[PDB]
């Protein structure tokens, strides 16, 4: 009748979707470290809301960018 | 005939379709569903923004190839 | 102690059995400080309303007083009260779990006089309004005392 | 709970590498100078288009033992003028109630996302504040003047 093929469907690392089904998390989860671009394994969480919130300082829509 | 659509979720889940440009979308919208386990209202699909016809067609919205469409959990207020 | 125990248990008639001494015996031994106790006892004496002679003017005063007390003390959130008052008529959902009254009767003439008297903020006027007018089981189980507010409220 | 503390620290760190634009989900910290998973401070922009655009609205986000089982607690800071929310300031929303919308799978990205479509989605068929229900119905071009200006108050 009406074709529609499902043709791909991101998936995650073994360890990775097991990691999600420990955390109850959707299994593609990680895969925003799984891409290419920035990712690495190391960085240290420190920043203040208030100081978050004003490094944003430009407006809150990336429309024009 | 045939253009690629990229249905991206709202929690990194990325699902590729072609689809004839024939077709109603909903035939798009029921698969995601059952190819993920949830109740075809249960979710949204959203094109340039704006919602999607459960009857549209890119005979409707020109999709190109290449297109996005965006799936939202479905909520009411409280 | 007598208003006390009337408070514990309602009844149309225990109320008069305080002598002329209780639309004040009541609007007193009542905690007027936060506005949740005043929907507490407001309801409580409305919750004995008969549309006879004297037990109504009863009602009516000791609401009457209660109101004009806390209304009369900036100490006193106006809007704090019209709400837990909607959220105890069941007509407004809470963040907790209230007991719904009943019989929204008493009330809705308790109601229907203190919205006339002056010592009411004529700005919570449309918020009851809205609130009454909207649709609701109880509500409307009381076709009578509601249109009669409406009518009321339409006035003021 | 279960995994509670882990989930978390993960969403954090999947939050910073990768999140929504022009949100903030920065959690605080304990005494220990450590961080607090426990206890998010968020900040949902408007939404270009709807009147609600130009500001930036915050809101806390405290978390339980139990989650994911149990939902994260909502509460805007300030408190907002939405038919949907609490004069605490609660959100109340579908998505975020253990025992309606909520499952485990949803993510704080999703919330935040969600609370901000609704924003502009209000459930007037059932308010959590006479305030804004009110004005809702009263009128409409004045909810909205009222939004417009809600959201100017509010713009980094």
């Amino acid at each position: 009748s009406l074709d529609v093929l499902i043709v791909y469907e991101l998936t995650p690392t073994a360890e990775q979707k097991a990691l999600a089904t420990k955390l109850k998390l959707p299994p593609t989860f990680f895969c925003y470290k799984n891409r290419p671009d920035y990712v690495s394994e190391e960085e240290e969480d420190d920043e203040d809301f208030e100081t978050a919130v004003k490094k944003l300082n430009g407006k809150l829509y990336l429309d024009g960018s | 005939e045939y253009i690629k659509l990229k249905v991206i979720g709202q929690d990194s889940s990325e699902i590729h379709f072609k689809v004839k440009m024939t077709t109603h979308l909903k035939k798009l919208k029921e698969s995601y569903c059952q190819r993920q386990g949830v109740p075809m209202n249960s979710l949204r699909f959203l094109f340039e923004g704006q919602r999607i016809a459960d009857n549209h067609t890119p005979k409707e919205l020109g999709m190109e190839e290449e297109d996005v469409i965006e799936v939202y959990q479905e909520q009411t207020g409280g | 102690a007598d208003v006390s125990t009337f408070l514990a248990f309602p009844s149309p008639e225990k109320l008069l059995r305080l002598g002329p001494k209780s639309s004040v015996l009541i609007a007193q031994q009542t905690d007027t400080s936060d506005p949740e106790k005043v929907v507490s006892a407001f309801l409580k004496v409305s919750s004995v309303f008969k549309d006879e002679a004297t037990v109504r003017m009863a009602v009516q005063d000791a609401v009457d007083a209660l109101m004009q007390k806390a209304f009369n003390s900036s100490s006193f959130n106006s809007n704090t009260f019209l709400t837990r008052l909607l959220v105890h008529m069941g007509l407004l959902k809470s963040e907790d779990k209230v007991k719904a009254i009943a019989n929204l009767y008493g009330p809705l003439m308790a109601l229907n006089h203190m919205v006339q008297q002056d010592y009411f903020p004529k700005a919570l006027a449309p918020l009851l309004l809205a609130f009454v007018t909207k649709p609701n089981s109880a509500l409307e189980s009381c076709s009578f005392a509601r249109h009669s507010l409406l009518q009321t409220l339409y006035k003021v | 709970s279960g995994i509670a503390l882990s989930r978390l620290a993960q969403e954090r760190k999947a939050w910073r590498k990768d999140h929504p634009f022009g949100f903030v989900a920065v959690p605080t910290k304990n005494p220990d100078g450590t961080m607090n998973l426990m206890n998010w401070e968020c900040a949902i922009p408007g939404k270009k288009g709807t009147p609600w655009e130009g500001g930036l609205f915050k809101l806390r986000m405290l978390f339980k033992d139990d989650y994911p089982s149990s939902p994260p607690k909502c509460k805007f800071e300030p408190p907002l003028f939405h038919p949907n929310v609490y004069p605490s300031g609660t959100v109340c929303l579908s998505i975020l109630e253990e025992d309606k919308d909520w499952r485990p799978a949803i993510t704080i990205k999703q919330i935040l996302l969600g609370i901000q479509e609704l924003l502009n989605e209000p459930n007037i068929q059932d308010p959590a504040q006479a305030e804004a229900y009110t004005i809702y119905c009263q009128n409409r071009v004045e909810y909205e003047k009222r939004v417009r200006a809600q959201a100017k108050k509010f713009a980094p």
